[PDB]
């Protein structure tokens, strides 16, 4: 009886713009999975002078003492801090946020890039959905419980560059010894600052949680800081014409990541073989579509195709008939989403399934205190 | 093709 | 007179630092503060060191000096108006006047105020011998804090600022700060504290361009010590002052680009093979330390380091030999590493004897190529003969009149006090004064071979309060200039019954050093005992008039003036359209909205929104009535959250580099000429940030790949 539907991944819509991103709030996540709503202890500040690029800074240094906390988390992809942040913005104004879909920027990017990247290259994942009066979308974790250590070292390299280029407090409030210790400092992952952004495409209104690296120039208290953030990005050599094309495909995915949530600056480090930081370069998020149209037309073309697909995708998430029954005490429904063989597939999770009793009755998708917030109107 | 992605003004609520 | 030897050293060693000022010469009364600056690029900020223009106006090189204090103020307005037409600050102007100085300088000011008061008697005797009858010269000891004349300049400045902010539409968002003589600290120190506090705001623009006007040579080292690379210094042309061998209306001026001096120092300060990483911001701090160690306001020179220019070149050759043996640079954010300074001075002590031989041989060549006491001129050097063996004992026994058994106990104390002084002077310029009370107790320095046994020393200071203006005046004036004080204090200076007569000797011995055939000797005045001076002076206060207790308060407020500005509504609403008839509440503001930061409160001088402003001078100027056009307020710096760091800030974009590879190589390898008064006009250099990115193109980068391909 219930919903089953498929969307063809190379079909595209008509939307070519996003509603201007605005910051609802923020939270920081501790290494202990505690969520600190309206708290910014994990927001870093950028600092890396041009003179530092003359020094042969090594991005492999300290790999053996890496604190990867994120592996040990009980619910790696949990919505809890996003929902708990939304509730705090609703409590002081007495009404729901008018939005249709609540999700992470990472899930929005993983969807949109299906239009271009095949399931293996994309690293396709299960996505899982429910309604309450709006759609809530969650990623299913990787199930893990250029090869082996040489892939883990290329992952670590990104977290070390983000640790070398930043400070935990403003430069003006940081003592000189903390700047000198910075090359010896332990690198860690799963200790984020997450901004909560309101946005939209066509007629769809969206709330995206977005993990941000640092603030580039300055912080304004009690205001949208969205124009002050930057993304610092993972690093590679460029020494030949075909290296420019390998870079341009990474720069497109990086523009897509910033554009969805209004981050205006992208900063790239570059490496030799081995792990010496060779150079740094910086891009405004507005340059990238023009820069790609000039240097590589068939990649620069994808910037419009991505948004024409993002609108089609989000309209068909609402038009593939999940119930949007508004009364927050009416019975819920619950669905899978996949990408498989140029189709995206969606199916209800009927009450016989092991998931169905737990996403409907229990903690696995929406927090009990959030269900009480909204059922108390 | 001169068209490129841009933002639009929100609903003001 | 010829070019000063310091400027001959700059034009020889660093020729591309210097470039001409450009002027528009419009002849109409020039409206155009608002047109594009001809002398390249715009200034955001300008700082005026005001004593650098009060002195040229009142004692000019022109045969007529101004004949009244009213005409002196009128000349200062004409000169500052010419300075702003060259410099055109878009965002802020600071007018800093010398206030009460630390004890470290008061004992050096006292010498010059006593010395010039004796020169005034010698000329008044020459005028009396000719005798326009009774036409005495105006006493230049009047230009100090707390006098009737500075109290007059304080009103003239605040009026002339209002006239410009009311009448000129170019000033419609310029912010003017006035740090008058009633606010303590010298102008040079006030300006550094301002720049340092603005730079500590997170909202600060890393690319604000800056300028200091002033005639002092130390401004170059203070420009470097800011670590603002977008910096230029404005000065009168000392090379035209030679080539003139006919009025101030056509006197030319110079820019000195600190932006390009850093570019020279990048090659000059390079040392290969260091154990720690080379870092130009710390190398420049050590070089600025050497420039203040061997030429200074607060300490006497080492006997070895007689001329500052070739002395810097000697200390740098020692630092280049010592540095690869050290653990670190010698300075850090204004703090010394005494272990490393002890090794630098031990190396100088090993050269000192041969420096003395070569100086005496050179003076013998200068000669043949051409061919203590109770009072009067004399000379201690003629007995010492530093160029002949055993001078160490002969120096101390002649200078201090000390028997040879006590020389060790004396040497240990001078080296302690001199190193505490070197530590005080470095802290003064890098973080603001550590004590207002500290001073060096002696007329002379140790020899360089004396500098050992202080590596262990721990240096500490207290910010005691600066003196009140009459305590300052008593502490630096001779009895001859007593007319600048209230009548009551003149008795303490001059009656033989006074508890403090011994501080005011009518004549004192002057010791010519180095056989200097000039004015250059040391005046051996007695050092004031300040607890004994203050208890005498403060006993008079209950006999002052209330009009004389004013002029003797601290100007704890600096003052800010604005005019329909970007902050004018916010300031006017909180400060003046008040909740209650008090002065309780205060406004803190940040760099982004207008280009200035600070803390602001209602003015204490009695300003109000519908009042009248009227000038204090008889030059024919408008009573502006313009409290409707203008706001003025008491102003205060935001105090530093942490110690200031010698680093470049995030987002600094450099200018175009000026030096070619041969300019760098000829500096690295000392490759020794310009007809510099003419050849200087070939220099022009760009100002402000070039491009929009913080980093150079380097191979192995996406945007750099196309850059080097197109450049091929
Ligand atoms: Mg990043």
């Amino acid at each position: 009886m219930g919903v089953s539907a498929n969307l063809f991944v190379k079909q595209r819509g008509s939307t070519t713009a996003l509603k201007q991103p605005k910051e609802i709030g923020f939270y920081s996540r501790t290494k202990d999975e505690e969520y600190l709503i309206s708290d910014d202890t994990n927001l870093n500040y950028y600092y890396l002078p041009d003179a530092e690029l003359d020094r042969k800074l090594d991005l492999s240094s300290g790999f053996q003492k890496f604190k990867d906390y994120y592996k040990d988390f009980e619910d790696r992809c949990s919505l809890r801090g996003l929902l708990e942040t939304i509730e705090s913005s609703e409590r002081h104004k007495g009404k729901k946020i008018n939005a249709d879909i609540i999700t992470f920027r990472g899930i929005a990017r993983k969807l949109i890039s299906c239009a271009f990247d095949s399931p293996s290259f994309n690293t396709v994942d299960l996505r899982i959905v429910s309604f309450n009066g709006q759609l809530f979308i969650k990623e299913v974790p990787e199930a893990v419980n250029g090869r082996n250590i040489n892939q883990d070292l290329n992952v670590f390299t990104g977290y070390k560059f983000e640790t070398l280029a930043t400070l935990s407090n403003p430069l003006q409030y940081t003592p000189r010894e903390v700047i000198e210790k910075r090359t010896k400092r332990i690198v860690s992952h799963g200790d984020e600052y997450i901004s909560v952004v309101r946005t939209g495409v066509g007629n769809c209104k969206l709330i995206l949680g977005a993990e941000v690296d640092c603030i580039f120039d300055f912080k304004e208290n009690g205001r949208d800081n969205l124009k002050h953030y930057a993304e610092l990005k993972c690093t590679q050599q460029v020494a030949n014409i075909s290296d420019t094309h390998k870079f341009e495909r990474k720069l497109f995915r990086t523009w897509l990541q910033c554009f969805l949530v209004g981050i205006p600056r992208i900063i790239y480090g570059f490496k030799d073989d081995h792990y010496v930081l060779k150079t740094v370069e910086e891009f405004s998020t507005e340059e990238v579509p023009v820069l790609l149209k000039n240097n590589n037309p068939q990649v620069g073309s994808a910037c419009l195709e991505a948004i024409k697909w993002y609108g089609l995708l989000t309209e068909w998430l609402l038009k593939m008939i999940p119930r949007d029954e508004d009364p927050h005490s009416q019975i819920r429904a619950f669905k899978l989403v996949f990408e498989n063989n140029h189709l995206r597939l969606s199916e209800i999770e009927e009450s016989d399934e092991e998931y169905s009793g737990l996403i409907d009755g229990e903690h696995i998708l929406s927090n009990g205190f959030k269900e009480w917030r909204k059922s108390l109107k | 093709d001169n068209i490129i992605p841009t933002y639009e003004v929100g609903d003001g609520d | 007179m010829g070019v000063p030897s310091f400027f001959r050293w700059l034009s020889r060693k660093y020729p591309k630092i210097i470039s001409p000022v450009l002027e528009e010469q419009p002849q109409v009364i020039l409206p155009l503060d608002y047109s594009a600056s001809n002398p390249n690029g715009e200034l955001d900020n300008l700082y005026l060191d005001m004593n650098g223009i009060v002195h040229p106006c009142s004692h000019p090189e022109n045969k007529p000096p101004p004949e009244t204090e009213d005409e002196m103020l009128l000349a200062v307005f004409e000169y500052t108006n010419r300075v702003l037409n060259m410099a055109r600050p878009r965002k802020v102007l600071v007018m800093a006047v010398d206030g009460v100085a630390p004890r470290a300088k008061m004992n050096q000011q006292r010498a010059r105020r006593f010395r010039s008061a004796r020169d005034a008697q010698i000329e008044n005797e020459a005028r009396e011998e000719i005798m326009v009858r009774n036409k005495k010269t105006w006493d230049s000891n009047a230009i100090t804090p707390g006098t009737p004349f500075m109290d007059k300049l304080a009103a003239a400045l605040r009026y002339w600022t209002a006239f410009k902010l009311a009448t000129d539409p170019g000033w419609k968002n310029l912010q003017v700060i006035i740090s008058d003589a009633t606010v303590p600290g010298e102008g040079e120190h006030k300006i550094m504290n301002f720049i340092r506090s603005q730079r500590a705001d997170p909202e600060y623009n890393p690319n604000t361009t800056h300028c200091i006007y002033g005639l002092d040579a130390d401004l170059i080292f203070l420009g470097l010590a800011t670590h603002e690379p977008h910096f230029k210094i404005l000065r009168e042309d000392v090379f035209a002052q030679d080539n003139r061998k006919k009025q101030n209306s056509e006197q030319p001026f110079l820019w000195l680009h600190i932006n390009v001096l850093r570019e020279y120092l990048s090659a000059e300060l390079w040392v290969p093979g260091l154990p720690f990483t080379f870092d130009l911001e710390r190398a420049i701090d050590d070089w600025v330390f050497m420039c203040f160690f061997c030429g200074n306001d607060f300490l006497p020179h080492l006997p070895c380091l007689d001329v500052r220019e070739n002395s810097i070149d000697i200390l740098l050759d020692i630092w280049k030999v010592v540095l690869p043996k050290l653990k670190t640079y010698m300075t850090c954010d204004g703090v010394l590493n005494l272990p490393s300074v002890e090794t630098l001075l031990q190396h100088l002590g090993s050269r000192e004897g041969d420096i003395f031989k070569t100086r005496h041989i050179q003076e013998a060549r200068k000669k043949e190529a051409f061919e203590g006491p109770k009072n009067g001129v004399f000379d201690t050097d003629e007995f010492v003969k530093l160029f002949e063996p055993g001078y160490h004992e002969r120096y101390y026994t002649a200078k201090f009149h000390v028997t040879p058994q006590d020389i060790e106990q004396l040497r240990k104390d001078m080296v302690k006090c001199y190193i505490e002084g070197v530590a005080w002077v470095l802290m003064y310029y890098y973080q603001g004064c550590a004590s207002w009370n500290w001073f060096y107790p002696y007329h002379y320095a140790p020899l360089a071979t004396d500098f050992h046994g202080f590596s262990h020393l721990e240096i500490k200071f207290e910010e005691g309060t600066p003196f009140l203006p009459y305590e300052q005046l008593m502490s630096v004036l001779p009895a001859a200039s007593g007319h600048a004080l209230p009548k009551i204090f003149r008795s303490l200076m001059s009656e033989p019954d006074s508890e403090i007569i011994d501080f005011y000797p009518e004549e004192f011995p002057i010791d010519m050093n180095g056989k200097k055939m000039s004015w250059q000797g040391i005046a051996l005045l007695p050092f004031i005992d300040q607890d004994r001076l203050l208890t005498a002076v403060r006993a008079q206060y209950p006999l002052l008039s209330d009009a004389e207790r004013a002029r003797n308060i601290r100007g704890e407020p600096v003052l800010l003036i604005s005019n329909k500005n970007a902050n004018y509504e916010r300031f006017s609403k909180k400060l003046y359209s008040k909740e209650n008839n008090n002065n309780n509440v205060v406004v803190k503001f940040q760099h982004f909205k207008s280009g200035l930061s600070g803390i602001v409160s209602k003015d204490v001088e009695g300003f109000e929104l519908n009042g009248k402003i009227v000038c204090p001078i008889q030059g024919g100027s408008l009573p502006n009535l313009s409290t409707t056009l203008i706001l003025k307020m008491s102003y205060r710096l935001i105090p530093l959250p942490s110690r200031n760091k010698s680093i470049i800030l995030n987002g600094f974009i450099p200018s175009e580099p000026v030096l070619t590879a041969y300019d760098l190589d000829s500096i690295m390898y000392k490759y020794n000429r310009w007809n510099f008064g003419n050849d200087l006009k070939q220099n022009i250099v760009p100002v402000g940030p070039k491009g929009i990115t913080q980093y150079k193109p380097r191979t192995g980068g996406y945007r750099a790949f196309f850059y080097f391909a197109e450049l091929s």
